[PDB]
RNA sequence: UUAGGGUUCGAUUCCGGAGAGGGAGCCUGAGAAAUAGCUACCACUUCUACGGAGGGCAGCAGGCGCGCAAAUUGCCCAAUGUCAAAAAAAAAAGAUGAGGCAGCGAAAAGAAAUAGAGCCGACAGUGCUUUUGCAUUGUCGUUUUCAAUGGGGGAUAUUUAAACCCAUCCAAAAUCGAGUAACAAUUGGAGGACAAGUCUGGUGCCAGCACCCGCGGUAAUUCCAGCUCCAAAAGCGUAUAUUAAUGC
């Protein structure tokens, strides 16, 4: 017996499937920033949740409570890193402006094709998975990594490339 | 050809235990161009150059972990003062890789079964 | 009638189906579909846009 | 109506486990007598040993005929009639073959057209009866 | 599982209690009413030249039975602990199916391959237009062409107690390999609920489909086949229970 080990779900399917609405706006990511499956879209979602729940759980809280003021701060020092939100931002109400594309946006396979190393987000996803991508001097073969707003100004290539 | 590969060794976190009287040192290694991973004899010739020792034999090492992406890997050694201390001191598989090791004890199974026919005897 | 089963599927033509080029997979099939449906057009289904339509012949 | 009062707690408890009792949605879940009656004891499936071929006839707005089954229980020592939910795969079902039963659906009333029957049989002999009907599989008489 | 209030589960890794075929009695010990300790009875059960003598897996594997239902008679004390008169080593490394490791393992959970690009032809949309013509974007296609890479092969090796898995690599002087990329994705659906057929053949209230509403009586958008398209995707259907849906 005896695992210690935790297992999480990290994406789940949101209620009726069959929604002509939800359907468009699933197709319109997929196919754009050259997402596998549909699976992808959720996973950011489901993270996206959580996050805006504390977010609205502390904003409900009266000024100079410590659940506040501690946990505040996180939530808008991690959406700093990443470039979701700018440094003009501090309200925990620009944190719920938040929405699904500006996290794919952050995704590697985008960031590669948009700093102009890849030619379409397919063409990126390739150069990627081919061992021919870092994101500092660290090789990453994972399409799904979250850049830094610091390290998408420092991708370069792989030293085991070809085409560096 | 358009280069020379080469085997870079270095060290990072390092203490001496005289209780043991041994070093242990936190191995880095770089290998930049190096094909495959680095066989241990190497980073025990580098290792011997570095803390002036005169042996291969004093250095023992174990484990190597080789981190995703390039030529990369780091690890953990040994070195102690004498070989009788190390030979002594020493888990038995860590030796056995220099081959100073002992010989493997028969069989599990078969001593079992002995020891249990030993309780019936009475001489 | 306890036995009289199967009777259609008996009498049934089969053209045992028909070859067919391999497909694109992962998210090239993705790809695929949000080109036809999506782009190219003037319109977006919707239902304005149908994905599947037929030729005519024979009514009732 | 309710009660209000802060010392009202016991007199809405035993309204609650009063009115209970007339939900058939409470019933189905806490009373054993519910369990003894399905047939399966409650479990997910069964195996039975086929009896008997049985034609079945059809109720009034669609006519038609229905291939079942009477099959005997191993576990309970009960009999159950089962429908076979495929085109022509009776033939697939052959006297005092093992074969397995399950429910369909809704399992508290019984499915058009057919009465009295709620299960179908799913494996012949532990074989996918689907996997005969759209050939992949043959039967063994092995 | 639920916005909240709640609803439902707990045999099972940790803690507490109880039990060792069913019962009772007892010795020893600081601690036991111990069961791989003892005594007796009962239900079973194994040997015996039949005078007698034994057995207790709800310990690990494994076998029989059972049921819808569940792994190897594998390797190791290197690690983690425990017991001991005991550190290791000295000729000279205690024991442990506790525990670790591997095998089997689509219960469940994380990541991700099955292609990507430039020329030519065809189609659609938008802008300008002398209506000739041009530009931009997207799709499809040929004996079209170009690179790159994993699955897989191998190792100067490395991991590990030993060996694998992962990782790193195809020379550092010297070491493999895709083009139909045959290294070819499936499981359920297309009347309504519910995303997708004004199809074509076959069947004709028969065969069957259908959770429900309903389809089939020769004019089938639902059956039986083909093509076409849709949803999810290395996962997808089916059954039963339970929770949400339920302010039923």
């Amino acid at each position: 017996m005896r695992n210690y080990n935790n297992f999480n779900r990290v994406w789940k399917a949101p209620r009726r499937p069959f929604e002509k609405e939800r359907l468009d706006r699933e197709m319109k990511l997929c196919g754009q920033y050259g997402l596998r499956c549909k699976r992808e879209i959720w996973r950011v979602n489901m993270t996206l949740s959580k996050m805006r729940r504390t977010a609205r759980l502390l904003l409900t809280l009266p000024e100079n409570h410590p659940r506040r003021q501690l946990e505040g701060s996180a939530i808008m020092r991690r959406c700093h890193d990443y470039g979701f939100l700018e440094e003009e931002k501090d309200k925990l109400d620009y944190v719920l402006s938040l929405t699904v594309p500006d996290i794919l946006e952050r995704r590697l396979q985008t960031v590669v094709f948009k700093h102009g190393l890849a030619k379409s987000v397919h063409h990126a996803r390739v150069l990627i998975l081919q061992r021919h991508i870092a994101v500092a001097k660290q090789i990453v073969t994972i399409p799904s990594f979250i850049v830094r707003v610091s390290s998408e100004h420092h991708i370069a290539f792989a030293d085991a490339s070809p085409f560096g | 050809q358009k280069k020379k590969a080469e085997v870079t060794v270095r060290t990072s976190q390092f203490k001496v235990n005289k209780l043991l009287n041994r070093k242990q040192f936190i191995v880095e290694v770089n290998h930049p161009g190096w094909c495959g991973t680095v066989p241990a004899k190497l980073i025990r010739s580098r290792l011997a150059s570095l803390y002036k020792v005169a042996d291969e034999n004093q250095i023992s090492v174990f484990g190597f972990k080789t981190k995703f992406g390039g030529g990369k890997t780091t690890g953990f050694g040994l070195i102690y003062d004498d070989l009788a201390a190390l030979k002594r001191i020493e888990p038995n598989y860590r030796k056995a890789r220099l081959g100073m090791g002992k010989k493997k004890q028969p069989a599990r199974k078969s001593v079992k079964e002995r020891r249990n026919r030993n309780k019936k005897i009475r001489g | 009638s306890l036995a009289r089963a199967g009777k259609v599927k008996n009498q049934t033509p089969k053209v045992a189906k028909q070859e067919k080029k391999k497909q694109p997979r992962g998210r090239a099939f993705k790809r695929l579909k949000y080109t036809q449906r999506y782009l190219a057009k003037t319109l977006k289904p919707g239902e304005k846009l149908h994905m599947n339509k037929q030729p005519p012949g024979k009514a009732g | 109506t309710k009660a209000n009062g802060q010392h009202a707690a016991r007199k809405l408890v035993r309204l609650r486990r009063k009115n209970r009792w007339a939900d058939k949605g409470w019933k189905k879940s806490h009373t054993f007598v519910a369990q003894k009656a399905n047939p399966f004891g409650g479990s997910s499936h069964a195996k039975g040993i086929v009896l008997e071929k049985i034609g079945v006839g059809a109720k009034q707005p669609n006519s038609a005929i229905r291939k079942c089954v009477r099959v005997q229980l191993i576990k309970n020592d009960k009999k159950i009639i089962a429908f076979v939910p495929n085109d022509g795969c009776l033939h697939f079902i052959e006297e005092n073959d093992e074969v397995l039963v399950s429910g369909f659906g809704r399992s508290g009333h019984a499915v058009g057209d057919i009465p009295g029957v709620r299960f179908k049989i799913v494996k012949v002999s532990n074989v996918g009866l689907y996997a005969l009907y759209r050939q992949k599989k043959e039967k063994p008489r092995n």
